[PDB]
Order: structure tokens, then C-alpha cells, then sequence
């Protein structure tokens, strides 16, 4: 009526457990080899005698007269890096200045080009991720920039995280303090005329916390031109003003120590040519600015909760509309589950008291190369850093229909959103508990 | 005429 | 129809609870003794009269006319050390230099050999675990190295955690800062010509966060030869260059205080003979380098979520294909569960501001013995340390079939992946609640 | 008595799973576009052809 | 009474068609090799997966 | 000619 | 007669 028979052993009734597990010493040796914990074979047999493979011949038979089903809970555990190549978090296109030249007697010829910089897999934490990006902009300048004109003064594109506008005085037209108040509010990207960044093929966008208000329109390009209204205002010549006590004030600090120009639009304007995203969003025209088509969001280092799909092709019936095949990247799905990664949050009031000390701690100002320029400076570390953290996930799918004849060797397969094994799985295993559902 | 691009002073 | 009888007590109907518990004062005295919380006996009787053993005679009878089953939830609690012998986290083979000699008039005879160093069980935290490893490399040099030639200058194999390549200038061919920027990014292992490490029999690999892209091929050996492309570049002679202001620059610091050689390949090259894994992974040939067959992963101190299997040989029916036996290491399994250990993550911006202070705090530079050599130095402590932490696990297995005659003494057994009691169990106990499933 | 039929595929019985998901490469392209993850369309079909 | 079942696909009734053909790209590669069009193997399956 | 392998100075 | 509204001294 509801048996469960196996080769030659006492028949069992009503229910039991078949175990899908990678570890088994025997099968690892033989079976999987060129496989990994995301696409492997395993014997469900569990009987000490019998050579695996020869096991493959045997079968667990759930009484034929009834349609069976089984509860499937699984234990999935990864250890995927915040920033890696497979997830698309190690690359990102941006347009920078390539050459600054003296041409055809009087012309200033500026040549800009798009280029894709890559990051060294792993390096978690958001802030640091920013830094690694800024550094990659530089590392490039080091291989092309300088040796083709282009000064530091005109480095296009830099990810910062502050509100260049806190000091700002509605009359002066300047950041009175003479310094862009060094506190971190949200990541944003700053651009110089003519350049900009593109994330079309990268989840890092999600790391900065900047998304399109219309996601499905593939094409994340944020040009200098887009950051309308909201160019970082200029600094008051704190020195002049004070010593001068008319009043100098109108004097908007044009350079800095080591004399770098703050590219001011004209000898008059209080604004600089440096455009900030964060500004355009909440300080620019809400109806036509950038706030119109992009959204200011919480960072999230994981870069985006993605899901993984399970499949047990040789043991569960194929769900409603999937068709059975043998193409690993199209197997039927039997369970979906978010990919095991969380955002742990910490507190480091030590940030920026630490950037200050961190710089001495790290024997180099590698990230802060321009410790004077109020722009190109090293963005403030924000209190509350986030870090992707891997965690085992004791998930639980529902009862799923089973085949009344379970093969000795079952194939287990965890796929990702785009349907492809996921290299970062360290442990995957599931427990199935069959039971009756109705009869034929 | 070589920029090491590094503030050695400090 | 569905009774539940016991010796001479009123019959009970429909369900109840039998308790599997180690603690009981009586049985501990008699029964288990030479056993432990992972393989013990216990009386299910729970009746104050009756000498255990004499209890063993009695039996709980679930009505014969029906096939019963019972819900089995358990409470498991361990306290296993991050690094211990049983889990294979206290040993690890590496190949180091044994002797440096002056031979047959003009020959420099270098003799290398493999050797297995061990760690002192317990010592959690990842960073510190690294240190303990590096220290073991040393401790060996202290017993063989020096007293056979081999200087410190040529110590093969050292686990570090930084990106020897941040300063790097694409033209100079040197790390301009004159110092390998002291910040921690990911663990990696550095090697000198001729040596290397092997983890074939160790989970520490998983601690460093370096795994094979093809797990099942038993054999984790990472030779110097493998770390192709990606030898730690050399340091700019910061002193020469500056004082000299042609420009010295090309000068790649050959030694350091206490004069140790940075083994530079030749009087010309800017590269040193020191090869870094982390470099090869993201800085070397992606198609043939190491990134081809190894994967950069999140650390994880637990060394690898492993599972444990339960078994109640004398109380549950043997699941589908297991056969009943009396060999403790083959009992049928009735429930699987991950071994109770998590990765708690913390923030210590105090790292490397602390290594700096930690060294004075610890009255010795035991781990930093070579505070000058930019390589052999003590790796930076990474912000965000991890620590294996034991936690009670209130798990829940499903309803499992029962025998209609439950013996007075049941045997409980928790096994591990390889099937062997697990010494680190402090408390294990379960509650079973039988109930009808169908009739005969 | 309790079937679950689809176009032309073996009938299934008692239960199964239909998945509502935004990600699908095909539908994102066509269907949603001017929508967002809070108001979107998705095919429940899950059959590679069609 | 007169079904025609396959792995896990809707059952078909009364009749249908199984095709014996040499050409198939997959099988030629694997199966036949040392054979010829007069003694060959062929999969009757016709299901793209597998 | 004995290396204590320890920077006693600092 | 302009208040910068900022304590420049300290």
C-alpha cells in the first residue's frame, strides 16, 4: 500500500530518509573528481558493501501504487568574496583624461578615453573598496596620465564620500571654513569636465549605493554632463580674509600647498569645475537633475542579494513547466534560496581619527597621495563600516514530488541567477524524507 | 621632470 | 487500536514522550563510564524504582497493530577548539631550507626538505593563527636552520596578509614609498626559490582562505614554482633618491637595518626572489597562473562547516538503505546536523595600531623577530578578526519510524563526517514523541 | 481527481512549484522595462522554448 | 489502457513517432565512430537535455 | 657566532 | 558687519 523497498532488505513503511551528501570517502575518490561542491554526484545507497557505481545499479523503490513526495531541507555554506570576478565586482569602466597637450600653436588639446580598471579580488569592507577604486584610477594615471601631459590637478573621476557643501555660505558663495568639512555622509562620485563613469557591467554600483530608478533599462552611465547643478563650491581664502582684518572674502582659494589648481570655472565664479553626484541629487533641480533618474540608497557591500537554485534531476519530478534535459545549465529547479551572505555592521568612531592614525599605521600614504588637495584627498572613513560575511544557511524547501524509483547515484546541482555552477560553495548537502501523497 | 606622485615630505 | 503500554501502569494513548538523556545520576554511575557524550547508554525508563539494567529488561510497547513514528528534536552542544588535532587544524607540511653550505671549492649547496610543523591546540582567532604558523616555521629554523648555515635572509615560506604591490610604479619598477604599505587585505603565503607548502592533510588551508577550484582531487601542494608571475617587487631607496635631489631611483634597496638581503634576482631587476600567492592570483596570467586552479575565498576560522550524524540504533528503524549492525562506526543514521560552530566577527581598528602597541603590551617581539625586514616582518592585523565560537544547537529532525518495542536502555551516538565519536561534545540529549502512522 | 496539466507535458499530481521571479533574462528585456522591483511582470512558464 | 509514457513528460496516447536517424550531431561524435551507415547506433530519445 | 634571532635593541 | 557664524579662533 505504501512500502519502500530496497534490493534485499526488510521493507520499510511510511517514510524514511535518503541522504544527499558530498563528503562520502568512496564516491569522492571515484565519481566526482573534475566536479565541485555545486555540481556533483553522490550515492544515495549508504550501504557499506557494494562498489559505488555498482551501487549505481541498485535503486530505492517507493511503492508504486502511490504518488510520493519528500521534504527537502538543505544545508548550504559558501565563502564568496565581497569583490570578485565571477560576481562582477572586480571591474568597472570609467572615462579619464589620457593626454594634455600644447597643439597647433595656441590650442589646448584634451583627449579623454574610456577604460576598464580591475580590482584585486577579496578586499572587503566598503570604505576600503572605495579606496581600491580611487587607487585604480591613479594606478592608471601612473601608466598613462603623467607621461602624456595631464597633471594631477586635472585627474578626472574620484569616488569620495562627503558633502562638499556643508560650510557653504549663501552670500559668500564659498565654504567659509576654508576646508570641505571632513565628515562622511554617503558615497558619491566626483567628475571633471569631459569624463565620467559607467557600471553597465558591474555590481559595484550597488556598493556605492547609487541605483537607477528604472533598473531594467540596461545601461548605467553617469557622465559629467549629467551631474548638472551641483559643482563643488570653492574654499574661502581663510588666510587672506583673517590676515586682512572691505574684507578679502571674495577670494576663493585657487590652489593649495604643492600648488595644484582647483580648476575654477572662471576668475570670477565661486564654483569649481568639479561636479559631485551627491550634490546633484539633493542640491540640484529635483525635476530635471539626477535625482530624477537615480536613487540614493543604503550601501550594502554584498553588492546585491542574489539567489541560487537547486536541482536534483534524478530524484524529484520536474516542477510544473520545466522540461527534463541533460544540460547542466537548464536542469529543473526544485528550490530557490538566497545566496548565504550578510552585511555585518560595525562601529569605528576610530574612522578619520583612524584615517589620521591609519596613515601612520600603514607605513604609506598610498591611498592619500594628495594630502593637501581638498578634493583628491582621501575620503573620510564613515562610522559604521559594513563587511560581507559568509554564513551557513539551514534552509527548508517544501515537500516535492519524487520518482517512485530513486537511482543509486543522484546528481546535485546548485546554480546561480544566470544559471551556472557557483565556485564559492564549500558545503552543500540535503536530507530528503519521502512520504505518501495519494494513490494511482 | 618625474612625478613620483607621493608626498615624501610627511 | 493505538495504545502505548508499559510494564504495569495505566495504558496511554495516541502519544507521549520518551527522553534520551545522559545526565541521569543512576546510569552514569553504572552504565556509561568508559563512554563519553557522543556514545553513551541511557535508560528510557524514567521510573524511580527498578535498578538500571533491571530497567533494561522492561520495554515501552507501542501498540503492535500500527506502524509508529516519532518526532525527534535534539539539543546538541559542543566546545571544540578552532585549532586542534582531531579536526586536523594543528598540523601542516611546508618545505623549508635546511642547510646553506660552502662546497667542493666553488659550489653553493642548498639543501631543502619537507617538514611537518604542529600548533598548540586551542589558539583561536585567525590572525593569531597565522602568527602561530609563522612562528612554527621559525621555531624549526631555530632547531635546524641556523646551525647548518642558512641565514634569516633566506628563510623559505612565510604567511603574510598584505598586497606587496600597492606602492608599485609602472615605470620605476619599484614600490616608491620605500615600504610595503602595511595594510592587511587577505592571507597569502610567500615563498623563496626552491621551497613551498602542502596542506594535503590539513584544514588550515581553509583558514587562509585558499581553496582548489577542483576540491575532490586530493592533493593541495603549492610550490614556489607555481607562484609564477608575481614576485614581490622591490623597494625604492627612499634615502638615496631624496638626498640625491639624473635621479638615483633605479636604486632598489638591497638590504635594511641589521643588513639582511632581499634576495634580488640580479644586480639589475627591480623584482625580488620572493613570490607571493596573492599576487599570482590577481596580478599574474589569469589563464595559466595560479588563479587558474585555486580560488580566493573568505577566511572562516572554523576551518570548514562539518556535519555530524545521529543514530539511535535501538529505537528507530533503519533508514532506507542502511543495514543494521553493531559496529559503532556504521550504525544507521537518523539525522544530520551541522557541527555547532560559528564565525563571530569583530572590529579592531586597534589592529596594526595595536600590533604597534600589542608588541609593547606583550613583553616580547616573539612574533615580530625581524622588525626591519619588510618581508619577514609581522603581518598586519586585519580589521575584522574572526573567532570560532561554540553555540548550543536546538535542532529538529523529522518524524522517524520507531520499533514497536522500545528497549529499556537505548544507545545514543553522534558521529562525524568520517564516522567516529566526537570528543568535543559536552551535552547531547533528545526528546522523542511517538505517534501513529498507519496500521498492519 | 487532482492533476496539474501544462500545454503538452506529462501531467503532474498533488503539488509542485511555480516561481515568481524578477531576474529572468528574457522577460526583463521585453516585459518590464518601465517597471521596478515592486511592480513587475514575470513569466511563470519557465520553459526554455517559447 | 493504451498510454505511451516517457521519463517525466505528459503521457501520450494512441500513437506517436520514434525516429531512427544516423545524422544526429551528438551521437555521431560519441556512439558510432568505428561504424558506418549500415550498422550504427542512434538515440531515439530526441530530448535536447541529457 | 650565535644568532638569538631576537632584536634586543627595541 | 558680517557674521561668518563660525568660531575661527579654535
Amino acid at each position: 500500500r505504501n512500502s519502500i523497498r530496497y534490493s534485499e532488505l526488510a521493507p520499510l513503511f511510511d517514510t524514511t530518509r535518503v541522504y544527499l551528501v558530498d563528503n562520502k570517502s568512496t564516491d569522492v575518490a571515484s565519481l566526482n573528481y573534475q566536479n565541485d561542491h555545486s555540481n556533483f554526484l553522490t550515492t544515495v545507497i549508504q550501504n557499506n558493501d557494494y562498489s559505488p557505481g555498482e551501487a549505481s545499479t541498485q535503486t530505492i523503490n517507493l511503492d508504486d501504487r502511490s504518488h510520493w513526495g519528500g521534504d527537502l531541507k538543505t544545508i548550504l555554506h559558501t565563502n564568496m568574496p565581497n569583490v570578485n570576478e565571477f560576481m562582477f565586482t572586480n571591474k568597472f569602466k570609467a572615462r579619464v583624461m589620457v593626454s594634455r597637450s600644447l597643439t597647433k600653436d595656441k590650442q589646448v588639446e584634451l583627449k579623454y578615453e574610456w577604460v576598464e580598471f580591475t580590482l584585486p579580488e577579496g578586499n572587503y569592507s566598503e570604505t576600503m573598496t572605495i579606496d581600491l577604486m580611487n587607487n585604480a584610477i591613479v594606478e592608471h594615471y601612473l601608466k598613462v596620465g603623467r607621461q602624456n601631459g595631464v597633471l594631477e590637478s586635472d585627474i578626472g573621476v574620484k569616488f569620495d564620500t562627503r558633502n562638499f557643501r556643508l560650510g557653504f555660505d549663501p552670500v559668500t558663495g564659498l565654504v567659509m571654513p576654508g576646508v570641505y568639512t571632513n565628515e562622511a555622509f554617503h558615497p558619491d562620485i566626483i567628475l571633471l569636465p569631459g569624463c565620467g563613469v559607467d557600471f553597465t557591467h558591474s555590481r559595484l554600483s550597488n556598493l556605492l549605493g547609487i541605483r537607477k530608478r528604472q533598473p531594467f533599462q540596461e545601461g548605467f552611465r553617469i557622465t559629467y554632463d549629467d551631474l548638472e547643478g551641483g559643482n563643488i563650491p570653492a574654499l574661502l581664502d581663510v588666510d587672506a580674509y583673517q590676515a586682512s582684518l572691505k574684507k578679502p572674502v571674495i577670494k576663493p582659494l585657487t590652489e593649495d600647498s604643492k600648488k595644484r589648481s582647483y580648476n575654477l570655472i572662471s576668475n570670477d565664479s565661486t564654483f569649481t569645475q568639479y561636479r559631485s553626484w551627491y550634490l546633484a541629487y539633493n542640491y540640484g533641480d529635483p525635476q530635471t537633475g539626477i535625482r530624477s533618474w537615480t536613487l540614493l540608497c543604503t550601501p550594502d557591500v554584498t553588492c546585491g542579494s542574489e539567489q541560487v537554485y537547486w536541482s536534483l534531476p534524478d530524484m524529484m519530478q520536474d516542477p510544473v513547466t520545466f522540461r527534463s534535459t541533460s544540460q547542466i545549465s537548464n536542469f529543473p529547479v526544485v528550490g530557490a534560496e538566497l545566496l548565504p551572505v550578510h552585511s555585518k555592521s560595525f562601529y569605528n568612531d576610530q574612522a578619520v581619527y583612524s584615517q589620521l592614525i591609519r596613515q601612520f599605521t600603514s607605513l604609506t600614504h598610498v591611498f592619500n597621495r594628495f594630502p593637501e588637495n581638498q578634493i583628491l584627498a582621501r575620503p573620510p572613513a564613515p562610522t559604521i563600516t559594513t563587511v560581507s560575511e559568509n554564513v551557513p544557511a539551514l534552509t527548508d524547501h517544501g515537500t516535492l514530488p519524487l520518482r517512485n524509483s530513486i537511482g543509486g547515484v543522484q546528481r546535485v546541482t546548485i546554480t546561480d541567477a544566470r544559471r551556472r555552477t557557483c565556485p564559492y560553495v564549500y558545503k552543500a548537502l540535503g536530507i530528503v524524507s519521502p512520504r505518501v501523497l495519494s494513490s494511482r | 621632470t618625474f612625478n613620483p606622485v607621493y608626498p615624501y615630505d610627511t
